[PDB]
């Protein structure tokens, strides 16, 4: 993660919505360890919230070395829907109560839509972020994701439009 | 001693019931399992010279009042998983606990519609010859195993040898 | 044991399956099987349970019986149709005495009972010689203060499932403040199967009627909503008694829409915390705030109208934001909880239970929600206003006990409550799982023993039951 430390959370899927995230320390003192359990903000993906139906339950929920812009929940009944989410910190707006530490964590949504796809690949040995690299398209922060019927359409998240698949279990991603 | 006559019951069955570790639930732990027990840790625990009495004991009242085989099976647990005490010190009367198993045997032969069980007492004689009396009561058991019961005679022929 | 520890309850037709699975599945001879059926019956409510179960136990041992009067009605045919096979099968298990001398020593009047059980079931079993048989057990135990339990519930179980036999309204609240004065023992008998879905249904659909209209009598209009709070209170609690069979029997058929809300996310073996910000906050911008200033400034009792129940939540965004978020209001908002903390007022835990387990699911550096829900549980609603409902005093009993079925990772988590229950003893099933301790004793721990034990060890079934759904089959 950001800090020195490691963090985890998911216990089921989409089923239920708890996520015990657990921000660990283990340098305390010569052979022995004080692993903490503080309770960071827990979420989940708002894709339950269709009133059509709610069988996503996902079955990877990968991450990646920058903990702080993704969430890979994704609808994987026999299903397909990817998600994203991210860590944007805000306060909340305190007003109505009269007549005029408030940060807070509350997670966002960035992108997520219906697709048909089961096995994901990998998440990002990636760039940095905060720079418009419009005319870069190299495999910065690229994003790959396989599809069942045969070809793989690969495409970077925030996208999802389409890459070069050229036409005629589980993987991974070999490299950038 | 409870019918004796009619139906001791049907659940008479000696196996289960003298089995211990059935206390482990609230059911299955009949006063007579209790009993049992409590003379088995009595009995080993007062393993000296209290065995003394229980031959005049077994004589006088434990021989007139067995008709049916679970009694049987109940007395062998009582006095049986003791020949050990006895072979080691008290060899004057192994010979008498001996006689009184065979006694225990003709009386519930004599008084039988038929047995059901012969290989438990058959291989539990059998042990308690090879371990304990060895060859020395042949002479003398023969004399009780002569006039028993056909079925019975057949089946613990192999004793003469 | 297991069907008797796990669905006691929600019996629509499982004793069917139930017999056509020990009757086919199954190589019992008739003696033997009927003896077994009756020693597991009566080997029951003895070890596990010491509170509620017990009822919940014996009621199960009782409801036993028609299941083998089933058995008789269709397992055998014109083949000793059941004439002396079971009257020497329990003339057999009467020389079980300890079991019986236990049943004894536990309910200190089980011989009483068990004669009374055995003659009653004699009046609906066969009875033709029997007496016989009552007599022999009755010489069977020869040598071996106000109203024993098990007598007055099976007596008075029929009383309550045809209390009034009248589907009507207009009457009075005397009918469950009777209820509300005994234990949940009313239930306990309702589990009968017989009445149990028909009752819940009657019941929501008496609630989901008595909507009490809008009146101007303040007396008449104050007794039937503190009667319909008791009422929700009680359905609340026979609720979180058996949970997903109370939903069943109120969410199986019907073109409807009662008031599923407060029953599919207030309490169940489901956290559903991370969901309640953002299912349940249906909160349109008509009225959002009129009802929440009406709610918070009430001490607006005009006429009866309680539907912000549903609505609640954005009451208690409001406070939790002002109250300390925000530090408008230091003491102000202790004020407007102890005037939520009113009588006939029950729905109001639900929402902080909810937003509770929300706060759970943040940061929890905070803690808002713990002094909110510790302020809660404190003796402030002592009586101190003037609250019109008379069965306080019960209703708290209800609330306790609901807020602490929940929110146990809160109970657990932080500060220990001030005991707001002042019961006999809380659920003894729970996690009973070390902590710093590995998986590697699921086998060392209960295997062990049920091997040499005699049962299936009804206590860890509730922990094989979690470890099942906690890990993998495989």
């Amino acid at each position: 993660t950001g800090g020195g430390n490691i963090v985890v959370a998911t216990a089921d899927g989409s089923s239920a919505s708890p996520v015990q995230f657990y921000k660990v320390c283990v340098s305390v003192v010569s052979e022995k360890c004080r692993i903490d359990t503080e309770i960071l903000p827990s979420l989940f993906m708002r894709c339950t919230t269709d009133l059509n139906r709610k069988d996503k339950f996902p079955a990877i929920t990968h991450l990646k070395f920058l903990a702080r812009d993704m969430s890979e929940q994704v609808l994987l009944c026999a299903s397909s829907i990817v998600e994203c989410w991210s860590l944007r910190k805000e306060g909340l707006p305190v007003n109505n109560i009269f007549q005029q530490q408030p940060t807070i964590l509350k997670w966002r949504i960035l992108s997520a839509t219906n697709d048909l796809d089961r096995v994901s690949a990998v998440a990002l040995t990636n760039t940095d972020l905060k720079v418009a690299s419009d005319t870069q398209f190299y495999p910065g922060l690229g994003l790959a994701l396989a599809f069942h019927d045969g070809s793989v359409h690969i495409v970077h998240r925030l996208s999802l439009q389409t890459m070069a698949v050229f036409y005629s279990k589980a993987m991974q991603l070999s490299w950038t | 001693s409870p019918s004796l006559t009619s139906e001791t019951e049907w659940v008479g069955y000696p196996f289960r019931l003298f089995d211990f570790t059935a206390c482990h639930q609230s059911y299955s732990e009949m006063s007579c399992s209790y009993t049992l027990a409590l003379a088995h840790a009595v009995w080993h625990h007062s393993s000296i010279g209290q065995l003394s009495l229980i031959p005049k004991f077994l004589t006088e009242v434990l021989l007139p009042i067995v008709k049916t085989e679970f009694q049987l099976l109940y007395v062998y647990h009582l006095v049986g998983p003791f020949l050990q005490r006895f072979q080691q010190e008290r060899t004057r009367c192994m010979i008498e606990i001996g006689v009184a198993f065979y006694d225990m045997l003709l009386n519930v032969d004599q008084c039988s519609t038929h047995l059901n069980y012969m290989d438990p007492i058959c291989d539990f004689l059998y042990h308690m010859k090879y371990m304990f009396t060895g060859d020395s009561v042949k002479e003398q058991v023969e004399k009780i195993i002569c006039n028993l019961k056909p079925a019975l005679k057949l089946r613990l022929r192999f004793i003469t040898h | 044991l297991l069907e008797g520890t796990m669905n006691l309850t929600g019996e629509t037709q499982s004793l069917v399956e139930q017999l056509t699975m020990v009757k086919r599945m199954q190589h019992i001879p008739t003696p033997l099987f009927v003896l077994e059926i009756w020693k597991a019956c009566f080997v029951g409510l003895i070890e596990s349970p010491e509170g509620t179960e017990e009822l919940k136990w014996t009621a199960f041992t009782f409801l036993k019986i028609p299941q083998v009067l089933v058995k008789l009605k269709k397992y055998s045919h014109g083949d000793k149709d059941f004439t002396e096979d079971v009257n020497c099968a329990f003339e057999f298990l009467l020389k079980l005495t300890p079991l019986l001398d236990k049943a004894d020593q536990r309910c200190n009047c089980d011989c009483t009972n068990f004669l009374l059980q055995e003659c009653g079931k004699q009046g609906l079993l066969s009875e033709a010689s029997v007496n016989n048989l009552m007599a022999k057990r009755k010489a069977d135990r020869e040598h071996a203060i106000l109203r024993a339990e098990p007598t007055v519930t099976n007596i008075l179980k029929t009383m309550d499932a045809d209390h009034s036999k009248s589907p009507e309204g207009l009457l009075g609240v005397l009918g469950h403040m009777l209820s509300g004065k005994s234990l949940d023992l009313l239930l306990a008998a309702a589990a009968a199967t017989g009445k149990l879905k028909s009752f819940a249904r009657k019941f929501i659909n008496l609630n989901e009627f008595t909507t009490y209209g809008s009146e101007e009598s303040t007396k008449p209009a104050s007794v039937r909503a503190l009667l319909f709070d008791i009422s929700f209170l009680m359905l609340c609690h026979v609720a979180q008694t058996y949970g997903s069979e109370v939903i069943l029997s109120e969410s199986r058929t019907g073109a409807e829409v009662p008031f599923f809300e407060t029953w599919m996310q207030t309490c169940m073996p489901e956290e559903g915390k991370i969901l309640n910000p953002d299912h349940p906050c249906f909160r349109p911008d008509s009225t959002k705030v009129e009802s929440l200033v009406a709610l918070l400034n009430n001490s607006k009792l005009v006429q009866m109208k309680w539907h912000e129940a549903c609505l609640s939540i954005s009451a208690a965004i409001l406070e939790i934001l002002n109250a300390w978020e925000n530090g408008v209001l230091a003491f102000e908002s202790i004020q407007k909880i102890t005037d939520n903390i009113k009588g006939k007022v029950c729905s109001l835990a639900v929402c902080a239970v909810a937003w509770l387990v929300a706060h759970v699911r943040m940061l929890g550096l905070d803690e808002r929600e713990k002094s909110l829900q510790m302020i809660r549980q404190l003796a402030g609603p002592l009586f101190s206003e003037n609250t019109l409902q008379f069965y306080n005093e019960r209703v708290v009993i209800m609330n306790s006990i609901l807020e602490r079925m929940c929110a146990d990772v809160l109970q657990q988590t932080a500060t220990q409550i001030k005991f707001p229950s002042t019961g006999v003893d809380t659920m003894p099933y729970w996690n009973l799982l070390p902590p710093k301790r590995p998986i590697k004793e699921v086998l060392t721990d209960i295997f062990a023993k049920v091997l040499e034990k005699g049962w299936v060890d009804s206590r860890s079934i509730h922990i094989f039951d979690t470890l099942l759904h906690m890990g993998g089959v495989y």
